């Protein structure tokens, strides 16, 4: 209706930025790192690009030769649904030795943030990586807001257990 | 007719001349000859003397030599004197990581491209027994990423991340003889910048040259999704498609008329040059993914014997798998 | 006071071609 | 040691050898090494083992490297390579001085790290821009510092052998003879 | 300027003004206004197929 567009639009500008190289440093001789975090040279780099659907949900991605940077900001309705976001994230962010695509910290502005280098599109195939972009940006989604009725269900029998005694 | 060797990637392959043996380098530090016994490939010998991931192999056929290049900043010369393969030794005086690395075809120099903004034109010298090298470095500002030569054993092609391709002159006077005109130009000393192309505003890092079987005519192919053919003949003209497909990373010409591309949407593609200054697309080569290759080829050449008369042609990449292709 | 090598000079080596060969290798490597 | 990792000092020496040969490395800014191992994740590689276990090596690669510019973090007294080079450099005649700046040949295994070469020009250059030539940045341009540092620099002990042997294979005075001490017992040369 | 008449809306299809409208598709994301982001997210479909994959590497590399 509205968010297959939007998915279609983020499927259609990723596999034009994830097609990368190797490339060896030419500012300090035999370093390998990624040119989009390491900022030396302005010839190696592609313009920014951004993709939104309202005033608050958009995705920021950012272009090099060996690296592309994919900063996703999520929905937000009320406080609860801020404060689970928030909690989410934050517990995804701490196990980012696992999830080997997964940056530390967040771009300012953005709540969730991924890092994918050439060595990460060898050792994997390329369509599956953009797959999994796309099921994340709709799985938080739906795991959130079943958790807000869970949480709700689950005062319905505290209340009426207590109710019941006297 | 695919062929799956390793699950790793390929980085680069290299052919001999009676297409038996074939040199692969399964993205690490070394380098594995494989050869045909029957109907089964069955891997023959192991050349181990880089510390560092390598980048680029060639096979001179009429001598049997085999140049390697990576990126530990050397380059080796294997040669087979006995039963086991044995190095000699290449002085470069590069600073950073080399990137490519061609025989020429009268066999007797050899260029390498590398990332400290140089080229390196190599030859041998026996008084001490190395190779010895000299540098063009004047036009060029960034990486070169690809290098071709020229039929008449002096002119060099090259195309580097600064957007431009370029064309050199690498005339050696102590190993290489006078040659005769041609209308890229006259006066050719060595490191003196013949033609230079590059000029269509939204450039993008070119990754592959070729010349043509006429020594005429260029090709090159752009991280804009755009194959460009220069001439020379009539005047120095440009002619520019705009594909609507990902990048193409290899280009090679099959004839004077076609040539032939590859890239990361897995397909290898034909195009068309009219003798009147226009390029034409004309079909794919091909008609999990709805492709044999699973991933980007890296790498195009030719199974039969080059642009004289090509019939068929091999492609490699990061799926490492290895595929024939045949026109008919 | 003292000469550049910074050593009393040795009279034995004084009182008793490399240098021709070292310089095509002096010229190949730099 | 320091996260979960436990080796014995004799028996698996031979075993972290071969992880400090593969994933080791000189950082050129250490500011710019911290802020991508602070905030990223492209620093930690996997190492399998004999036994099978597969270990993860972070931060710690381009720690282990940097005793030899800082001699104060495994407890050695001292001023590190980039400076105990300006003291040597800095301790001769005043003519020969400049013989030595331009030619500074590097040997050894122990200087195959990535960045080495391209750390101590640096340290060489600030070290004498503030404390010989005090400010007045002009100078060091006509000031030329160069270090030589071939691939081959393992076995330059070696090839340095292969020339000497060469050139005087054939005269007999480059060698001690056998008879020299069947009556001196001594030598000269 | 001439991007609200086309919000208040393949057309020429020169297969070189393709890419300026995919230009002017991708700057105009950057300042939403609670219309005009479903509008363009619509034609941004219409204009890939008609144009292709390619254009949107020329509008990233276009600097």
């Amino acid at each position: 209706a509205t968010l297959r567009p939007y998915l279609s639009a983020v499927r259609a500008t990723l596999q034009a930025a994830l097609c990368l190289e190797n490339f060896s440093s030419q500012v300090v001789e035999r370093h390998n790192k990624p040119e989009v975090e390491v900022r030396s040279s302005k010839e190696l780099l592609l313009q920014p690009v951004t993709i939104s659907r309202n005033e608050k949900e958009k995705v920021l991605i950012e272009g090099s030769i060996n690296s592309v940077r994919v900063s996703i900001a999520v929905k937000q309705a009320d406080e609860i649904e801020k404060i689970l976001c928030h909690k989410f994230m934050r517990f995804m962010m701490m196990r980012a030795e696992n999830f080997f695509i997964l940056r530390r910290k967040p771009v300012e502005g953005y709540d969730i943030s991924f890092l994918i280098t050439n060595f990460h599109t060898e050792q994997m195939y390329k369509h599956k990586l953009v797959d999994f972009v796309i099921h994340f940006m709709e799985e938080i989604d739906k795991e959130i807001s079943e958790m807000k009725l869970s949480v709700n269900a689950r005062a319905r029998i505290v209340a009426e257990e207590f109710l019941k005694n006297f | 007719s695919l062929h799956q060797f390793l699950l790793e990637p390929i980085t680069c392959h290299a052919w001999n001349r009676d297409r038996t043996q074939i040199a692969l380098s399964p993205n690490n530090h070394e380098v594995h000859i494989y050869k045909k016994n029957g109907g089964q490939w069955v891997k023959a010998h192991e050349l181990k003397e880089h510390n560092g991931h390598i980048t680029g192999i060639d096979w001179a056929p009429k001598s049997d030599r085999i140049v390697t290049c990576g990126a530990d900043r050397n380059a080796y010369v294997w040669s087979q004197k006995d039963g086991v393969w044995k190095p000699t030794l290449v002085i470069l005086r590069i600073n950073r990581a080399a990137t490519f690395v061609k025989w020429s075809p009268l066999e007797n120099k050899f260029a390498v491209g590398s990332g400290a903004r140089l080229i390196s034109v190599c030859y041998f010298e026996s008084e001490n027994d190395w190779w010895v090298s000299k540098h063009i470095k004047k036009p060029i500002r960034s990486t070169v990423l690809s290098l071709d030569w020229h039929p008449n054993n002096v002119l060099l092609a090259a195309g580097s991340c600064d957007f431009k391709c370029r064309v050199f002159s690498a005339y050696i006077k102590e190993v290489d003889e006078k040659p005769a005109s041609t209308p890229w130009g006259s006066k050719m000393p060595f490191g003196q910048l013949m033609s230079e192309f590059g000029g269509s505003g939204t450039g993008g890092w070119v990754h592959g040259v070729s010349f043509s079987a006429s020594g005429s005519r260029l090709a090159w192919v752009s991280h804009d999704s755009t194959v460009s053919v220069a001439d020379a003949s009539k005047s120095v003209q440009v002619s520019t498609l705009k594909t609507e497909f990902l990048p193409l990373l290899s280009v090679s010409f099959v004839s004077e008329n076609s040539v032939v591309a590859a890239g990361h949407d897995c397909c290898p593609m034909l195009f068309n040059y009219d003798d009147r200054g226009c390029l034409t697309f004309v079909s794919k080569l091909d008609i999990a993914l709805e492709t044999l290759h699973q991933n980007s080829i890296t790498q195009v050449s030719i199974y039969e014997v080059d642009k004289q008369d090509c019939r068929k042609f091999c492609t490699t990449g990061i799926d490492g798998a290895m595929t024939i292709w045949d026109f008919k | 006071q003292l000469p550049v090598t910074r050593t009393k000079i040795d009279w034995n080596k004084i009182l008793s071609a490399l240098m021709e060969v070292m310089q095509k290798r002096s010229k190949a490597i730099h | 040691l320091l996260r979960g990792y436990a080796f014995n000092h004799s028996a698996d020496f031979e075993t972290v050898r071969m992880i400090k040969e593969k994933l080791c490395y000189v950082g050129y800014n250490i500011e710019q090494e911290q802020k991508l191992a602070l905030e990223t994740t492209v620093l930690v590689e996997s190492y399998t083992l004999p036994d099978g276990r597969i270990i993860k090596v972070g931060g710690e690669r381009f720690e282990a490297p940097e005793a030899l510019f800082q001699p104060h973090l495994i407890n050695v007294e001292g001023v590190g390579v980039a400076e105990l080079l300006f003291n040597t450099i800095q301790a001769a005649d005043i003519d020969t001085r400049s013989e030595f700046y331009k030619h500074i040949v590097l040997s050894g295994g122990s200087t195959m790290y990535p960045g080495l070469p391209s750390r101590l020009e640096r340290e060489l250059k600030q070290l004498y821009l503030e404390r010989v030539l005090k400010g007045d940045v002009e100078k060091l341009s006509k000031f030329k510092i160069r270090i030589e540092d071939p691939p081959r620099r393992k076995h330059m002990v070696f090839l340095g052998g292969a020339v000497l042997a060469d050139i005087m294979k054939d005269k007999d005075n480059f060698w001690m003879t056998r008879q020299e001490y069947q009556e001196k017992g001594v030598r000269v040369l | 300027i001439v991007l609200k008449v086309l919000i208040s809306f393949v057309q020429s299809l020169d297969k070189n003004g393709v890419d300026l409208l995919m230009k002017y598709i991708y700057k105009g994301f950057e300042s939403p206004s609670d219309n005009s982001s479903a509008v363009l997210l619509q034609w941004h479909e219409k204009a890939l197929a008609a144009g292709g994959v390619g254009s949107i590497v020329r509008v990233l590399t276009a600097r």
